[PDB]
């Protein structure tokens, strides 16, 4: 995917 | 109306903000229910499951009968007694942010598990003969002489004692009793390296794993065929591949200090694919379970020919009595997808000599052919998913199977086929090419089990559970709203009345039980976190079509309404372009009359992808709100190309990415600024990640005049650089959208920033393997020699992710402070 | 005292203004002295030089007599009639950035020159026994069948008919009247890449180019030795590099678009240099001018043996008899410089036979040895120089010789030594290898020549030039000032009297004629830019020791005082140190007096480098002008450790840099703000490139409280990144000085920046193979984790040079807009 | 040599 991956 | 200023805090003081509302803060998963067969017992199922602060495996009685005055919460049992390049690359592309064990294999006959805690692999008992254990197991680590790391480890379904695993892109198969160890592949030599060395079996390329969501290349075949002398020959089908011919690109490492870079395969667009093809290896065993011989085969013609047109094996396996094995195959435009029975007749062994060979072809029937048992076409795409059901072999002569497909009503439903296995009208003797419809069967027959304006979810692990005995299918789907995701149940042999299951106001993600007697749910709100309950099935005694739900147990209570944590309220319109479009509004908390707010607008709106709809939005979206607390409007919107909407709404960007989405987060934003004279449309900023901050490019781009900042991160910049899974998909071939590619690759367009500097900011993983850097770099490039300014910020340890927690508290405060600086505060609209 | 604002322009303005400024915007070089021996003409000499749109051979008449009344502008006359990756790094290696012919070589028999321009190689006749044409010559193209590029071609001194030049790392010979071309070292292979081949003749290592301004690996032996038959032999002596055991290091490669980095080895700090050797090829030519053979040679012994303790061939040749060839040797902490005479019979062929190469060792005999004629140490460090010059053998017995040293009074003079070439003790023959001092020659005299608070210039194509006749030496000095290099003449028979040769107020640039009797001088003043002029020497009748000039005639005329431009004042100020620190004032343009101004101080204060002395720095620091033209106060400062001011002064850093470098900018920047209170301190930038960069982020780290914003230019954010020749030179190797890297890393102490925003600007070359972009990224690195912010701006185009016009543009914008958002304009002030 | 290129 174009999909990114942050997870505050 | 007057406009609102929020607070000027410092970095320091911002970094005090952001560490404070972080210093409070996954649920179970992958579960199987296993029966405990105790007439006398309380207990009816005992389930296991991943839970996590490490994660490992749990287990959780289920008792019989339940006390209906309480709530019985289901108490977590440990079933466990207490980073590579393969690994860590993996996890970028399983997107899987936390550590431990991520998944597990298990065998029914026997009870053996199977998983890969860190480095090692390891095995344990429990359910099976051999019993239920009341303590936590010591988990049994798998032995061996494989110098570097093991991948993708399987349990053999036919003998439990053997698995299959992964090393330096060989496929190898310990034996967990015997010991014994042995390569099966002899294809890629891991000393020698990559830009010579480009083959690889049992593995998935890098465009499989990222774009097509299948991190596996080999598959163990159900069944063993027994031999004269007493032993058995077991099965691995594997796909082969050769890179050899696809681009080498250059990723920094990560290792600043060494300065170098990493050679990594990536197909860019426009490219070619690795040369792919199919594989099968014989294991032969003896009584005693050693291994006779390993003959390795292969297709008895290419597989250009046997399969014709087809670029990417999405997914593979084996029919339920192994008889044949199966496999989902696209061409490369993505918009003819196959599902093709692949006898293991069709492969012969591999031999140097020359006419040894010609004798092995010879022995092979004509009559043994590929079978395609169903082909789809679109004029937009195939999206692959996970729902494939193949029923037993009632009829030699054919196949039921259940499968799913966008491509009927142009929405994704349910159809049950039968497929008649015809003997093709090519013959290999002959010595020809098969015509283009030598090898299609013919469809008996093709009920639609579902049908309507919505969708049945087959990506991410929403699946089907069949019940064979009832003869009912049970699937998640968009039915009863686009904003909630609902489990249903409907008869394959007499479709009609879809009844659902899973409750109203809430999204639910259910995991039905292997014997249909049972679901679990993992749901939540846009108020509420996300409970874990479990629900049982029940058929009244006149009527098995009605299956009717109660509540059975809690798994996990939910932690309730996080303190500090308002809400966005979920709104929608009514879209010039004729569709519903959602969108979420977080309003300013302690709003004042007669002030309008400054406007940041979160975006990601591509494929693949809804932000818009009923779940809870404190967990990974939590910082919204705090931006909201300090003073900003943030809106949401999922312009047009978002999913869980059918196909011709998902389709509407293809060919034109990044040229109809800006139309729409306008639209609504104007929508909403009319209404809520809170709003300050002269302060809009933007944000988002990936597509994201494509967008964000965009907007800034196309209108400065709506958007005062643009913050994108990591974005792609130009589509000749993507790979070819995604673009080609979307975009097709950079010949055939020649002016798609130039209108979608913003840094083509480089004069079309403003000349106004503190307006666009670039962020950007410094590693990033998937959107590389270099988009950033070359869009830079551009804007340097076309005279216009950036803001840019790197994170020199990261990828397509996040995964430093010191770099993350740095993009958070950063953007805030930019936020700040820029738009929200009275010295940002001092500066203009 | 109320603070003075910069006028706030837009972006599009200040690019507007910059333009504009910009708006009305090359001196010769090379110079050459050739009598015309035309007792009946009008001229004495012609001259020809290099000179500039493209760069050129041009030439002009000297004639016997001028009207002393009138000037004479000395008419230009064209002598001609009108990039790879090898060129683009040599380029950047030699700090040329200006297109045309670099230099060229000619034969004063013949008349034949020799110059590369482009890919080709060239050659014409002209001044020699075939006249001198009163017309542009046509270019004669050298033919080749080699594929690649020729760098390095060069013409034998003992036969113009025959040059040599590199192609692919061999060293190539190529008649210009017989055609035949002819490869003589087969050390490289032209189709292996990078890793596996490593090898080169002829070529000097990137350190030796970055590090010790030497780019040619190979020397043409000027005389060639004569065969019985009627033939001869020339020769040529070569260094061998092996760069194996380099490390490797990727620097990005410019075609962005590729997504790839260049491979390229370099000799990071503390790691490997290449090992190294001497070489020495013969070819037999024959009567007729075609070659008989060629012979490749190797030392009888191992270089790490003969030339024990020798890391690095600073300087090599040969003496002007072609008897010896020499070579000055460093060892690896560049604390040892060794002159050494090597003999061809010290060369033996190369033979893989074991029993003739045995045969050939004992031939040559023991008594032929290598000969320290001079030999050096220091406590500070070796400044390798273009000086040296050996004198015709009087004597069988000795050699004299001028060479220039610091070693000996703290600065660097003339020494005319006079050495003995005693037998070595040592004898190969015995088996053993030889003592420490066996190969050191006596002194029979080390004259002194110059000797004084001041030194002799030695680099840059500035040197000696040595009267024989007379038995004088002109050299270039600072005897009057560091702030004026002047043209001295000395007798070195009986030395004493220093004659200044060149006219006091300015400072000179200084060529002299091969003959002694003329002589040229670029000289400017601070006020007045750069003429180019030709004096006249001559002697009384009663003594030739005593020398004087006339003007003679005007070469390149000055444009006159450039409109709009204030020169700096020069000023100096004791200090604490017990130095007479320098520097340069800008005041503010219209000081509207009761006010104080914003002050960006630029700096770079490192090694190798005077930034302020008496010349013109209006056209490379044209921009300092403007920075005063909108209302900032700019200073620079040569803090210890600059050039031009003894070697001791050099010294203050060994060991220590980024610790000493600040305390004296402050120190400065302190005394001017007494003297001149228009200098606000609490709004005081700093600014700097490359150690200017460094200095710019020791200044922020170590002093907050001095300087509001740092703008760092390819900064030495970490010292272990950067190559042997220089970092080992001035800090030493890491293991020994392990806290003076620590302190002099920034990339260590990014806790120790400030938590504010808008202070850090960090510039970078994204293609920088010097100071390699790792050093930014890294700083980026620890600057988010330890919790700080930054600016960055990055040129994708550039490598340690801005060379694209559109990429400088963007960057003084980005400059200029920064210190007014930032430190000058009132919006700054605000924002803290 | 940390010595920058540049002329304008």
């Amino acid at each position: 995917s174009l999909r990114f991956l942050y997870e505050g | 109306l007057e406009p609102f200023y929020v607070e000027r805090y410092s970095w320091s003081q911002l970094k005090k903000l952001l560490a404070d509302t972080r210093k409070y803060h996954k649920a179970p998963h992958d579960f199987m229910f296993v029966k405990r067969n105790d007439p006398d017992g309380p207990h009816s199922d005992r389930i296991y499951y991943l839970a996590m602060r490490e994660n490992t495996l749990f287990y959780s009685e289920i008792p019989k009968t339940i006390n209906r005055a309480a709530v019985l919460m289901l108490s977590w049992k440990p079933l466990l007694d207490l980073y590579s390049r393969e690994e860590e690359l993996l996890r970028e592309r399983k997107r899987i942010g936390t550590v431990g064990i991520a998944s597990y294999d298990y065998h029914q006959g026997s009870g053996t598990f199977l998983f890969q805690a860190g480095s090692g692999i390891y095995h344990v008992k429990d359910g099976g003969p051999q019993g239920f254990t009341q303590q936590p197991l010591r988990p049994n680590l798998v032995e061996t002489s494989c110098p570097n790391i093991r991948m993708d480890p399987k349990l053999c379904p036919a003998d439990p004692d053997w698995i299959a695993f992964i090393h330096s892109n060989d496929i190898w198969i310990s034996n967990i009793v015997t010991r014994e160890e042995r390569r099966l592949t002899y294809v890629h030599n891991e000393l020698a390296n990559m830009e010579e060395d480009a083959r690889s079996a049992g593995v998935a390329t890098f465009v499989l794993q990222e774009e097509f969501d299948r991190y596996s290349g080999y598959w163990w075949c159900p069944k063993a065929e027994t031999t004269p002398s007493g032993g058995k020959i077991l099965r691995i089908l594997y796909e082969e591949n050769d890179e050899s011919e696809v681009e080498i690109i250059h990723v920094t490492s990560p290792m600043l200090e060494t300065r170098r870079a990493d050679s990594f395969r990536y197909p860019k667009t426009g490219t070619a694919n690795p040369k792919v093809t199919f594989k099968m290896s014989e294991i032969m065993i003896d009584a005693e379970g050693r291994i006779i011989d390993v003959i390795d085969k292969e297709l008895i013609q290419p597989f250009e020919i046997l399969f014709e047109g087809v670029e990417y094996i999405a997914r593979a396996g084996w029919t339920p009595e192994g008889k044949y094995a199966w496999s989902i195959l696209l061409d490369r435009s993505q918009t003819r997808l196959q599902i093709v029975l692949i006898s293991p007749e069709l492969f012969i062994p591999v031999e140097d000599d020359v006419m040894e060979r010609q004798r092995l072809i010879e022995s092979v029937p004509d009559s043994v052919t590929p079978l395609i048992i169903y082909e789809e076409t679109t004029d937009i795409w195939i999206n692959i998913h996970d729902i494939f059901h193949v029923f037993p072999q009632s009829h030699e002569e054919e196949i039921e199977f259940i499968f799913a497909s966008e491509c009927k009503t142009g929405f994704r439903h349910l159809y049950k086929i039968t497929s008649i296995l015809k003997e093709s009208k090519y013959k290999r003797s002959s010595g020809g090419l098969p015509a283009p419809s030598d090898f299609k069967c013919p469809i008996k027959e093709e009920i639609a089990i579902t049908s309507g304006e919505w969708e049945v979810l087959g990506r991410h692990g929403s699946n089907i559970q069949v019940d064979e005995v009832r003869r009912l299918v049970y699937f998640e789907g968009t039915k009863d709203s686009p904003l909630e995701h609902h489990l249903y149940v409907v008869s394959y042999v007499n479709p009609g009345e879809v009844t659902r299951l899973t409750d109203r106001g809430y999204s639910h993600s259910c995991c039905i039980s292997q014997h249909c007697d049972f679901f679990i749910s993992k749901y939540s709100n846009q108020k509420n976190p996300h409970c874990v309950s479990l629900y049982k099935l029940s058929s009244p005694e006149d009527d098995p079509t009605c299956k009717t739900k109660e509540f059975w147990a809690t798994i996990l209570d939910s932690a309730g309404p996080l303190p500090d944590y308002t809400p966005p309220e979920i709104f929608s319109f009514e879209s010039t372009t004729g569709f519903t479009l959602y969108g979420m509004l977080y309003k300013p908390h302690d709003l004042q009359p007669g002030k309008k707010y400054p406007t940041v607008l979160f975006i990601y709106g591509g494929p693949q992808v809804q932000l818009v709809n009923n779940r809870f939005k404190g967990v990974k979206y939590f910082r919204l709100n705090t931006l909201a607390s300090l003073g900003y409007v943030v809106v949401v919107i999922d312009n047009r190309g978002s999913c869980h909407r059918g196909l011709k709404f998902e389709g509407a960007f293809k060919y034109k990415m990044g040229q109809i989405e800006i139309d729409d987060q306008v639209e609504g934003l104007q929508y909403l600024a009319s209404r809520y004279d809170f709003i300050d449309l002269d302060r809009v900023g933007i944000h988002g990640w990936s597509y994201g901050g494509y967008l964000s490019l965009m907007a800034l781009m196309q209108r400065s005049d709506i958007f005062r900042v643009a913050i994108a991160g990591a974005p792609v910049t130009l589509w000749i650089f993507y790979d070819t899974g995604y673009t080609e998909r979307y975009m097709g071939h950079p010949d055939q959208n020649e002016q798609g590619y130039y209108l979608g690759s913003v840094a083509m367009q480089a004069e079309k920033f403003p000349s106004e500097p503190n307006r666009l900011l670039l962020l950007h993983g410094f590693l990033d393997e998937n959107v590389h850097f270099a988009h950033t770099s070359i869009l830079l490039s551009f804007l340097v020699r076309a005279g216009k300014p950036y803001d840019l910020q790197i994170y020199p340890q990261e990828r397509h992710s996040i995964r430093v927690p010191e770099s993350g508290e740095h993009y958070e405060l950063h953007l805030l402070h930019y936020l700040q600086e820029n738009l929200g505060s009275r010295i940002a609209a001092l500066k203009v």
